[PDB]
C-alpha cells in the first residue's frame, strides 16, 4: 500500500513578459519529496524543456528567449522517483495547464527635433522632442556629441515611455539620440535591458 | 530671499536664504519646524531622511542582471567523493539529476552556490558546498531587494508583504530591506527595512557604492560579504545563533575575551 | 522663484523654489531630468553623485603623513 | 540670483544660484572659500560636515 | 573597469543606528560581537572559487574547521 | 583629543552596493562570509602591540591557531 | 482493488488581510474526483462556511467579512463523492488545520481642523490639518461643499495614512469631509477600499 504520490499539478499565475526574459509565479508544492521544477517552452513547432532544480524559491525566470514571439509554458514539480529520462518523457508527473503569452517589443524612435519653449518673454530654452514607439517602462534616453567620434554617451531622460518624449538641458549642437528601454519583473533583482537603437539621422539643436 | 514671515530656523513652515552680515557667512533654511535642511556657515543639518542615488542607476543596459540558486544530486557513488572544482553548472563529468544506483552505491548531493543564468555557471566565488550523502530528501539569509510598482505614491506595507509571501512564501526575515519605486519613474522611490514587526524607513539611503577615506562607526553592521585584513573581536557567535536566538543558547562559537576556547554544538 | 517655464518634478533644466500651497509644503529642484537635487518636505532625493568634505580635510598642518615597509 | 560681487568660483563668501547656457545645467554655490556647498551640474560637493536626522 | 561610486567621504563616518550593505571592504576592523555563517582567508575570499584554494576555513553552520 | 567627523547619521543607513572604509568599528556584526588574514582580541587589536593577544587565527601565511 | 480517495488535505500557504477582503494562498489539489474547494471561517461566536466554484487558481478572495474581527481559516477540497449534507457534517472531508489571523481596521478621522498664518501683506494661504486613526496602507480623502444642498464629493488628498495630514489649494466654501482607505490586494489590479467615514462636524476652511 506504501506509495510515493506525485506532486500536485503546478499552477502558474499571469506570465510577466520582458524581451529576452520571462517571469512565472507558480503555486507552492506539498509533496514531501519534491526536488526540482521544469517548464516546456513551445515556440512554433519547437519545444524546449527548461529545468530548474532549485526548490527554495517559488518564482522562475527563463534567461534566454526569442524576441517578439508567442510561446507556451507548461510546468511541473517532480519527485525523487522521476529520472532525467522519465522527466524528458513526461511520464509520472502532473503537468501544468496551458498558458499563452507574447514577448515585448524594444523601444524605437521615429523622430527628433529642437523646439523653443513657449515663453511670455525672453528667449525660451530649447527642448528636445522625440517620438517613441515600443513597449517598456522608464526607458532611458542618451545623446552623443557629433563633433568627435569619441564623445561620451550622456543620459538625459529615464522617465516613462510616451508617444512623445520631451526634456531639456541639452547644449546647442548636433547629437545622435540613443534609446534602450527597461522593463523589470517582480523578482527581486531581475531587470531587463534591451540593446541600443540609435537614430540614423543626426539632428542639431539651436536657439 | 524668503517666504513672508519665515526667518532662519523659525518654527513656521517656509524658506529662508541670505547673508549673516555679522558672521559674514551665508545661511540657508528650508522646511518645516520638524523637518528642514538648515545650513549655517559651519554645519549642514538635514532633519528629513535623504535618499542619494537612484535604483538601478549603474546597471548595464546592454545586458540585464539576475540571480538564481541550484541544488543538484549527482553521484552513483560507493564512497564519499571530493567536491567539484570546476565552476560549471554541469560539473566535471558530473550529472545534473539524481541517477539510478546499484544496491552497494549511494547518492551524494551538494548545495550548489548561487547560479548565474546568463553565464550558466557558478558566480565568481561561492564554491560548491560540502558534499553530503543524500538521505531521503534535502530561515534564509537576509538580503537586499527591490520591487516595481505600477503607480506608487508612498510606501506600501501590503505590497511588500505580498511580495515576500509570494516569491519566498515565508515572509521577510529580520534586517530585510525592500525598495519600492514607481514604474515609469525610478527617481521616486521608498525604502524600508523590516525589523521585528512592520517596516521602519531608514534615516538615509544610498543606491550606488560608498567610499570613505577615514573610519566608520556604527551600532551594528550587516553585510552579505566582507574582506578585512585585520579584525579584532571579543566574541563571535554563528549568524543563525547570533540573530535568530537572542539568548544564544544554541551556537558554534569562538570566544576571544576571557578564557579562549572552541565550542562545537 | 524659478527660471522661466520651469516646474517642480519636471524634465526641464531649471531651478524651482517656493511654497506649494496644494500640499502646503516647501519644494525644491535644481538640475535636469536625470541629474537633480529634488527636495519635498517629506523626503529629499539627490540623483547626482555627492562628495562630502575634501581630501586631507583633517591633516596635521605642522606635520605630514607617510608610510613605509 | 546672487549676492552682489559673487561668482560660482569666487573666493568671496556669498550665494550664487542660476542657469548656465554653456552647459544648460543649473549651478548652485553657497559658502566661503573653505566651507561651501558647490553643486556642479553633474556632481554635488559639500565641504562643511553634514548632520542627517535628529537623535530620537 | 573604473567605477564612480555614489558617495565619497574624506573625514569619518558616524551612525547612531545600523548600516547595512551588500558587501564590505576595510583594512581594519574593531568589533565586539560577530555572527557569521562562514569565515575565510582574505586571499581565498578575494580569489574566485575560495574553497578551491583556502588556507584555513571554518563553517560555523556545519561546525567544521579545516587547516591544510 | 576630540575631533569632528565628516558627517553623522542619527538613524540607520542602507547601501544597495558595497561600502569601503579604511577601518570599521561596531558592536555587532551579522555577516555571512568574511575573508580575514589575522584576527586578535578586541582589546589586543586596540593595543599598540597585538603580539600579546589571547588568540590568533592567522591565515595569510601561518594558517594556524595559537592560543596564548 | 477498486477504491475511492478523499481529496488530500491542503495547506494554506499564506493569508493576506484586508479590512473587508481576505486573500489566501493554498496548495493545489491532487485527486481527480475533486470538484470544488470549501472554507470554514470562525467569527469566534458563529461559524460561517464559504466555498468557491472552480479550482483553476491557487488563491481565493473571501468577501463580506466583519471589519476588526479576527477569524480562523480551515478548509479543503471536496470531491464528487462528498455530498452537501456530508460536507455540512464535515465527516470525510479531511479539512486543513485551522489558522488564526487578525482582520485590519478601517480608517477614521479623529479630528478636523484648519489653520493659517497671518500675513502682513497679501493673504494667508488656507491649509487643512486633519488627524486620522486608521491603518490602511494608503488612503484617499474627499471633500464636498455643504453650504449647497447637493454637491459632488471631490478628492483632494491621495497618499499614505498618517497621524496628521496636511493639504491645501481648496476653495473657500464650508465643506464636509469623508475619508476612505484603499489597500492593494496581492494582485495588482484588485484594490480593497473602505466604507467612507465622514466627520460629523462641518467647518469652514480657515481663510
Amino acid at each position: 500500500m506504501i506509495s510515493n504520490n506525485a506532486p500536485a499539478k503546478m499552477v502558474l499565475n499571469s506570465v510577466l513578459t520582458g524581451y529576452t526574459l520571462a517571469y512565472i509565479q507558480h503555486s507552492i508544492y506539498s509533496d514531501y519529496d519534491v526536488i526540482g521544477r521544469s517548464f516546456w517552452l513551445k515556440e512554433g513547432s519547437n519545444v524546449t524543456r527548461r529545468d530548474f532544480t532549485g526548490i527554495d524559491t517559488f518564482s522562475v525566470t527563463i534567461n534566454n528567449l526569442k524576441p517578439t514571439t508567442t510561446y507556451e509554458v507548461q510546468g511541473a514539480f517532480y519527485d525523487s522517483i522521476i529520472d532525467s529520462e522519465l522527466l524528458n518523457a513526461q511520464i509520472g508527473i502532473n503537468l501544468s495547464d496551458k498558458q499563452t503569452f507574447k514577448m515585448k517589443s524594444a523601444p524605437r524612435i521615429t523622430g527628433a527635433r529642437c523646439e523653443s519653449e513657449p515663453v511670455d518673454v525672453g528667449v525660451g530654452a530649447p527642448i528636445v522632442y522625440i517620438d517613441t514607439t515600443g513597449e517598456a517602462d522608464y526607458c532611458t534616453i542618451e545623446l552623443k556629441d557629433n563633433s568627435n567620434a569619441n564623445n561620451p554617451w550622456v543620459k538625459y531622460y529615464v522617465g516613462a515611455l510616451m508617444p512623445t518624449i520631451m526634456f531639456g538641458g541639452v547644449p546647442i549642437g548636433s547629437y545622435k539620440v540613443r534609446i534602450s528601454g527597461q522593463i523589470s519583473l517582480p523578482d527581486g533583482v531581475t531587470i531587463d535591458s534591451s540593446g541600443y537603437y540609435e537614430y540614423p539621422n543626426v539632428f542639431e539643436v539651436r536657439y | 530671499i524668503y517666504t513672508q514671515g519665515k526667518t532662519w530656523g523659525d518654527t513656521k513652515s517656509g524658506i529662508w536664504m541670505g547673508m549673516d552680515n555679522v558672521t559674514a557667512k551665508p545661511k540657508l533654511d528650508i522646511g518645516n519646524a520638524t523637518q528642514y535642511i538648515r545650513y549655517d556657515g559651519n554645519i549642514l543639518r538635514i532633519s528629513s531622511e535623504v535618499v542619494i542615488g537612484t535604483p538601478n542607476g549603474d546597471i548595464d543596459i546592454q545586458t540585464g542582471i539576475q540571480g538564481k540558486q541550484t541544488v543538484f544530486i549527482y553521484i552513483i557513488g560507493t564512497s564519499l567523493p571530493a567536491k567539484p572544482t570546476s565552476p560549471a553548472y554541469p560539473p566535471s563529468g558530473w550529472s545534473k539529476t539524481p541517477p539510478n544506483r546499484t544496491s552497494n552505491t549511494q547518492n551524494i548531493y551538494c548545495s550548489t552556490g548561487t547560479l548565474d543564468p546568463v553565464t550558466n555557471q557558478l558566480v565568481s566565488g561561492t564554491s560548491w558546498s560540502d558534499v553530503v550523502q543524500w538521505s531521503g530528501t534535502e530561515q534564509r539569509g537576509p538580503g537586499m531587494y527591490s520591487l516595481a510598482i505600477a503607480n506608487l505614491t508612498a510606501w506600501n506595507d501590503s505590497q511588500a508583504n505580498s511580495f515576500f509571501t509570494s516569491n519566498f512564501g515565508s515572509g521577510p526575515v529580520k534586517y530585510d530591506v525592500l525598495t519600492e519605486y514607481k514604474s515609469g519613474a525610478p527617481g521616486t522611490a521608498f525604502t524600508r527595512q523590516w525589523n521585528g514587526s512592520a517596516w521602519t524607513s531608514p534615516a538615509m539611503v544610498l543606491h550606488g557604492d560608498m567610499i570613505v577615506n577615514g573610519t566608520v562607526t556604527a551600532s551594528k553592521i550587516v553585510a552579505n560579504n566582507a574582506f578585512l585584513s585585520q579584525i579584532g573581536v571579543n566574541i563571535i557567535y554563528d549568524r543563525a545563533a547570533a540573530l535568530s536566538s537572542n539568548p544564544e543558547g544554541s551556537y558554534k562559537m569562538k570566544i576571544d575575551l576571557q578564557n579562549g576556547y572552541i565550542h562545537i554544538r
